[PDB]
RNA sequence: UGACUGCUCCCUAGCAUGCUACUACCG
RNA sequence: GCGGUAGUAGCAUGCUAGGGAGCAG
């Protein structure tokens, strides 16, 4: 803002004109002073305006390109995360029972609702009350979905271990009742 | 219609996505390559490749939204809390979610009490609170889908009601738009499951460039992509103590539904003077204009309003299909015949019957609407118009034609029967005639399952126009609900507007020289919003003074009410605003030394700033 | 799109577009590289090309920035701004640059199309990242050159040791032996199908591979060109002689595999690297085997440069070290699978640098330094980050298949950075004990390059033969033939009964194929055939030109045979240097 | 853990247009 | 003598972008 190309000419002309004015010369030198300084300031005006426009344009361009780079970095990391999640969840497919039921299909297509029903290794049961409990998972082994399951653990709504010896009719009102029962496939998968 | 009836015989485990095994660089996957609908039969994908190299970004997005892998890599689940079908459990624990109470603003309550409020025997009292819920509330609320039953329809009458509804939806334009013309507001909201583990919608709208979005949108015109919906509990003020739940749809569904429907949705919300009043505001004389439009030139005017019990849990599937088909009728040039069917199949597989994730488990949604998709309110309006039209048809066709004095109405009834049960193709002249008859004798104003009707009264008494009983019968035999007439009103004096529309009452006041209609809310709602807040930082008024300015804007028209406490609410709000401002200025000048000025701040505690919001002169 | 520039290490966003490897260039460096060189393309988060519709300019010094896009002189708006100004290109982090003065040598590296000796002189004469960039671009240009070849159109097969195979039109016959591996992939209907890892013998096509497939229709034999990944670690890590033996545990007893192996450990236990300077059959094999049990509680890695040279890599390891302590790494081509594959926890892993299970160690051994480039040193230093390691190999061996250079031979000083590192300051180790060899190789290679630090262990009976025959050379194709070999094999087996079961060094593999077709001798590769030599070998004439005979191709060829080393004087060899027995042909 | 729409108020930044003003150039 | 043009300052108007908040279905 102080070393512009026209600054040298403008300042030198102003200094010379004002020295001539301080010399106390005639009115012709004053008119020449006025004209020269007017045109000098007029030419300095656009040189002082266009540069300021250009700097702000350049700054906006820099900011936009920086934010584009940040967006690309975020895209790369989200792609890596999705790939990792897929390849991690792949490793639990039990690729022998799944293959055994896929090959029985006449064209390779099977409903999705029967894959956990015939290939899962673990079963989870949520029981509202004792009357429902004694009709579904009474004892230590029960049958569901044409398979045999054996109990492995029982917890309550607070996630604390509960032993089957205290799930009775008298002791029912002393438990956080949304009980969760975990079982394993017997003779088949786990 | 026939598929709906025939699908009730076959086992329920043979419906849904169909999966198979594909190979990517020698490793086996499990992906969905089709669907088996209860209504649309068997649908197979068109672009499926078994052997492929390393996959791209949009393939990752598609494979990460499919429920196939999540269901196949999870444990079996047998849930006895509900009677809906259960698929699998994604973890080893069950999640129980509670709802917390509200926060008490003691300063406002003390200020209100010190001014003669909340006395015994008063007509203004608090009945809006924050209710708390226990652990097993989300599943208990989800178990209300048991009211959705398979319903067969009268096809020869639905095929005419749909024509009349399409006549109603005729003044708009629509079609498909490119990915660079989509307008999204608030990109800082959730993206659904499983996309909420890595960021909000901003991350996925920035990481995806324009031709990626275009390719993804063009992918769903030849394939079906099933997704997963997450259920969340609301934390808001209310007057009843039942839990409220909304549905969070996945990003892959919203991103394409916007490109499919946004042009028509924006064209609907920009028209004034139509039947659907979505987009019209109530400030600057909007309410008066809407009320004058709905009155039209009916001859013996009465007013009527009704209510839908369990509107979204009990709406049959066929009406949702009809609403989607009616909305998708603007694509006669931009889309082919197979593209439209595949778009319909995608919509059905994503927002009508899909896997929902409640707690930490996957369930099967029987039917109904999932409030939270990209086209909720407009579909609700289409459904409301359809129900009104069939109620009118049933009212007219079930009248002894030997006692109709007017011969024009008798000929109209004869032609209606002929066009329903003796004509196989559309007859446009009679559709236009019936539409004109309905618009002359039965005027409606619809906003997403809320409606006000101005109808001819002598015609309704003689049975030539629908009544409340007709709505009750239609709801009973077509919606599987009972509509008690204790939630419906009727007004025989037009100088007092509708008894209730969008939770607002109507009063006819004199402003300027003429008389206009103004809406006012329930005072208890305003006071409850004042006294009970979510967040702790809103129990310090000086930090947020702009809350009370908006609350006083909402409560202005209460000063014209003949009852006296109603105006006292507005005056109390103004005095509290002034007290808060004085507190801020003095409380800041004291310990610090910053001196505050009261330039153009006194406008907020004088009535002229608020009076200008209900006077017809558009501003800003 | 964001990283450090190869000279100032400052953050940049500009990629040069005229260099095949697209390096990261600093803004001042970008200006210097674009001004003093005809590299006039620059890439950023968006390309620096004119975006005016219908226009096509790809300069950088010609464009003007206007609005949000980039424009040229013919489409600059009234609000324009030149990108190339102030001697500094417009990009991110433009105010946090420092510049550099090493731009002339960087320009030479970038501009060098790899033609003459000075190419490798300046490749080995620069700073670290320039060495890495030069090695990367050298492998890039050689792999592009070899992928600029046709596809072997095959539709039928005669039998084993026979083949009809056709190249493309306008494409010449590719190089012959396993030094240029033939691994192709055919198609059945929709994708590619397996063919086999093979190599061709002559033009009759015998199979020197290691499998047999039902080869016929639609077969595509190709010299598979592989995409080169960028380097991470430098070619070598500067060593510092330790005082503590951290992790290393000299056992209470002495596992006396070899005697001087104690000194081996004594000076390899403190410096960050070492090297096994081994003449052929002079302890180049099992000093690491002794180290295996003297330092049994130290994670020890073994590697080589080619899948062919795994003989001593794999034999004594299972022969004498415990079974479980060994481990195998093989991609799944055909090689020794003697140890266990798919095992991450072990103390003795044996493999090549092709593919390893990423881990770090504290002791490594690395074989075949002669045909090893700085790229291989960098990749072994990146995959394995250890505390000490040894590079087995000797300068008195063969260079890598650097067919790129044609004018000047690549001498010991130009093998790689380490191979001259031990040349200038001296080798880390120097042995002088030949395991089983008469003193012929002693005299020869000790007068030539061994400086006579090893002397006569086995007696010199002077049964080896060298004659006065010269030979005549004739070129036909990229392989040549020798009439004074088609006749000379017979003329040299006329009555001498000792070299009938000798091995045939192959400066020209086609000549060896013809010799096998006519008389019949085993084919012996030149570069990747160390340790496969038998007790008895013939060094044949096979050439007179600068193909093989300056110094360093026969330094190991003189050691192929043990007692009967028939090394006839072929061409301008080291004739008047020693004593050799001779018999004159009739 | 926080869905889809619609309307309204407040604060800051930029752009466009208009009004007035102060110098200077030109006829 | 009048007008045009070039900067500079204050004021007003409508859009776009960002942030905070309120109501309704
Ligand atoms: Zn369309
Ligand atoms: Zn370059
Ligand atoms: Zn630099
Ligand atoms: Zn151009």
């Amino acid at each position: 803002f102080s070393s512009l190309p026209s600054y040298a000419a403008f300042a030198t002309a102003q200094e010379a004109y004002e020295q001539a004015v301080a010399n106390g010369d005639s009115e012709v030198v004053l008119k020449k002073l006025k004209k020269s300084l007017n045109v000098a300031k007029s030419e300095f005006d656009r040189d002082a305006a266009m540069q300021r426009k250009l700097e702000k344009m350049a700054d906006q361009a820099m900011t936009q390109m920086y934010k584009q780079a940040r967006s690309e970095d975020k895209r790369a990391k989200v792609t890596s995360a999705m790939q990792t999640m897929l390849f991690t969840m792949l490793r639990k497919l039990d690729n022998d029972a799944l293959n055994n039921i896929i090959n029985n299909a006449r064209d390779g297509c099977v409903p999705l609702n029967i894959i956990p029903l015939t290939t899962a290794a673990k079963l989870m049961v949520v029981i509202p009350d004792y009357n429902t409990y004694k009709n579904t998972c009474d004892g230590t082994t029960f049958t569901y979905a044409s398979a045999l399951w054996e109990i492995q653990q029982v917890v309550d709504a607070d996630s604390k271990i509960v032993q089957l010896s205290e799930i009775s009719m008298d002791n029912s009102p002393n438990l956080a009742w949304p009980l969760i029962v975990t079982a394993l496939r017997a003779n088949s998968a786990v | 219609n026939f598929n709906v009836l025939f699908s009730t015989v076959f086992p329920p485990t043979s419906f849904g996505p169909l999966v198979r095994k594909i190979f990517v660089d020698g490793v086996p996957f499990v992906v969905s390559t089709g669907y088996h609908f209860r209504e649309l039969g068997v649908v197979h994908n068109q672009d499926v490749n078994l052997h492929s190299s390393r996959l791209s970004f949009k393939e990752l997005l598609v494979y990460a939204a499919d429920p196939a892998m999540h269901a196949a890599s999870g444990n079996l689940l047998l849930d006895k809390r509900t009677t809906c079908f259960s698929v699998a459990a994604l973890t080893n624990n069950v999640a129980f979610q509670t709802v917390k109470p509200g926060n008490f603003n003691k300063d406002f309550y003390d200020f209100a009490v010190s001014k003669g409020f909340f006395k015994e025997g008063s007509s203004v009292e608090l009945k809006h609170f924050f209710f708390a819920q226990d652990g097993n509330a989300a599943i208990s609320d989800y178990d209300y889908y048991r009211y959705n039953l398979p319903t067969m329809c009268d096809i020869r009458q639905l095929l005419f009601v749909v024509e009349v509804v399409d006549k109603y939806f005729d003044c708009y334009d629509g079609g498909c738009i490119n990915a660079n013309q989509v307008i999204v507001n608030n990109l800082d909201k959730s993206a659904g499951f499983p996309f909420n583990k890595w960021g909000k919608a901003r991350l996925y709208y920035d990481s995806m460039s324009y031709e990626d979005q275009d390719a993804l949108f063009a992918y769903t015109k030849r394939n079906v992509i099933p997704t997963i919906t997450q259920m969340n509990l609301k934390y808001a003020i209310s007057a009843k103590n039942r839990a409220r739940t909304v549905a969070g749809v996945s990003i892959c569904s919203t991103m394409t539904n916007r490109q499919f429907h946004q042009k028509l949705l924006k064209s609907i919300a920009a028209t004034r003077g139509a039947t659907v009043v979505i987009g019209t505001s109530k400030f600057y004389g909007g309410w008066h204009n809407m009320l004058k439009t709905v009155y039209s030139d009916v001859e013996n005017p009465h007013l009527m309003g009704w209510d839908y019990p369990k509107c979204d849990r009990a709406m049959p599937n066929m009406l949702r299909i009809m609403a989607s088909l009616v909305l998708a009728r603007k694509h006669t040039t931009c889309c082919s015949l197979s593209h439209r069917f595949y778009r319909l199949a995608n919509e059905c597989a994503q927002v009508l019957s899909e896997m929902v994730m409640c707690g930490g488990s996957l369930y099967v949604k029987p039917g109904g609407t999932s409030s939270g998709d990209a086209t909720t309110a407009y579909a609700n309006s289409v459904f409301n118009i359809c129900q009104a039209v069939t109620a009118n048809v049933n009212a007219l066709l079930s009248t002894d034609g030997n006692k109709i004095a007017d011969k024009y109405v008798r000929n109209l009834q004869h032609r209606l029967y002929e066009c329903l049960y003796r004509n196989r193709d559309v007859d446009t002249d009679f559709v236009n005639e019936f539409y004109a008859y309905l618009r002359k004798h039965f005027s409606m104003m619809i906003l997403s399952d809320d409606a006000v009707v101005c109808f001819n009264s002598t015609y309704a008494s003689q049975g030539l126009v629908a009544s409340i009983k007709n709505f009750k019968s239609v709801l009973y035999y077509q919606n599987n609900v009972f509509m008690s007439e204790a939630k419906c009103w009727t007004e025989t004096d037009l100088t007092k507007g509708p008894h209730e529309f969008c939770s607002q009452h109507t009063m006819l006041v004199k402003q300027g020289d003429d008389y206009v209609y103004l809406p006012y809310p329930d005072p208890s709602r305003i006071l409850g919003a004042g006294c009970f807040v979510d967040d702790i930082v809103k129990t310090d008024g000086t930090l947020m003074i702009e809350r009370f300015v908006s609350l006083a804007i909402d409560a202005y028209p209460l000063t014209k009410h003949p009852n006296q406490e109603y105006a006292d609410v507005f005056h109390l709000y103004l005095q509290y605003i002034r007290k808060l401002h004085d507190e801020l200025t003095g409380h800041m000048l004291d310990m610090y030394s910053v001196m505050l000025t009261n330039d153009n701040t006194s406008r907020y505690w004088e009535p002229e700033f608020y009076e200008a919001m209900y006077t017809p002169h558009t501003v800003l | 799109a964001v990283g450090a520039c190869v000279l100032c290490n400052s953050q940049t966003s500009l990629r040069c577009g005229a260099c095949i490897r697209r390096p990261f260039l600093c803004c001042k460096c970008c200006y210097d590289h674009v001004i003093s060189t005809s590299h006039k393309l620059v890439l950023s988060v968006n390309p620096y090309v004119c975006n005016a519709p219908g226009c096509d300019v790809t300069d950088v010094t010609q464009l003007y920035l206007g609005g949000m896009s980039y424009y040229c002189k013919s489409h600059k708006p009234p609000i324009s701004f030149p990108l190339c100004a102030n001697g500094q290109v417009f990009g991110l982090y433009k105010n946090t640059c420092v510049g550099s003065d090493n731009v002339t040598d960087f320009n030479a590296i970038a501009t060098c199309d790899w033609t003459n000796a000075g190419d490798y002189i300046l490749a080995n004469t620069c700073t670290e990242r320039l060495k890495l960039f030069a090695a990367e671009t050298l492998k890039a240009t050689e792999e592009t050159f070899k992928l600029s070849y046709g596809i072997a159109t095959v539709r039928e097969v005669l039998s084993d040791r026979e083949l009809h195979l056709s190249w493309e039109v306008g494409k010449p016959r590719p190089p012959l032996n396993r030094n240029y591996v033939f691994t192709g992939y055919r198609v059945t209907k929709n994708s590619k199908v397996q063919i086999g890892e093979y190599t061709f013998e002559k033009g009759a096509v015998v199979y020197r591979g290691t499998t047999t497939y039902k080869l016929n229709v639609g077969d595509y034999f190709v010299l598979t060109s592989h995409t080169v990944m960028p380097l991470s670690a430098p070619t070598l890590v500067p060593q510092e002689h330790y005082v503590r033996i951290t992790g290393l545990y000299p056992t209470l007893n002495i596992s006396d595999e070899f005697s001087s192996n104690v000194a081996n450990y004594q000076k390899v236990g403190m410096q960050k690297y070492s090297t096994l300077q081994g003449p052929p059959g002079t302890g180049k094999s099992h000093f690491a085997i002794g180290l295996a049990l003297y330092y049994p509680s130290a994670r020890i890695v073994y590697t080589a440069c080619s899948h062919a040279a795994v003989d001593a890599l794999c034999e004594k390891a299972l022969k004498y070290l415990p079974i479980d302590k060994c481990s195998r790494i093989i991609p799944a081509v055909e090689c020794f699978d003697k140890f266990k594959v798919n095992s991450t926890l072990e103390q003795y892993v044996f493999c090549t640098v092709n593919a390893l299970p990423e881990t770090t160690a504290d002791i490594v051994v690395f074989d075949e330094i002669s045909m090893a480039t700085n790229y291989d040193l960098s990749v072994v230093n990146a995959r394995l980050r250890a505390k000490h390691y040894v590079y087995i190999g000797d300068p008195a061996q063969l260079p890598a298949p650097r067919t790129l250079l044609t004018k000047g031979t690549l001498e010991p000083e130009y093998f790689n950075s380490v191979c001259r590192l031990m040349k200038t300051i001296g080798p880390d180790m120097f042995l002088g004990t030949c395991r089983r060899c008469p003193a012929e190789i002693v005299d020869t290679v000790s007068a030539l390059v061994y400086d006579n630090k090893l002397k006569a262990h086995k007696d010199k009976s002077a049964q080896c033969f060298k004659m006065f025959y010269k030979g005549v050379i004739t070129h036909d194709v990229s392989s040549a033939i020798n009439r004074p070999q088609i006749g000379v094999v017979r003329e040299f087996l006329t009555r001498n009964p000792a070299w009938r079961k000798a091995v045939f060094i192959s400066p020209y593999n086609s000549q060896n194929a013809v010799a096998s077709k006519i008389l019949g001798l085993p084919t012996q590769t030149v570069d990747s055939s160390q340790g496969s030599e038998y007790d008895y070998v013939i060094f044949t004439q096979t050439t007179e030109t600068a193909h093989s005979c300056n110094v360093n191709r026969f330094n190991v060829a003189i050691t192929r045979a043990k007692v009967g080393i028939l090394c006839i004087m072929s061409d301008r060899d080291l004739y008047d240097k020693l004593q050799f027995t001779s018999l004159e042909i009739p």
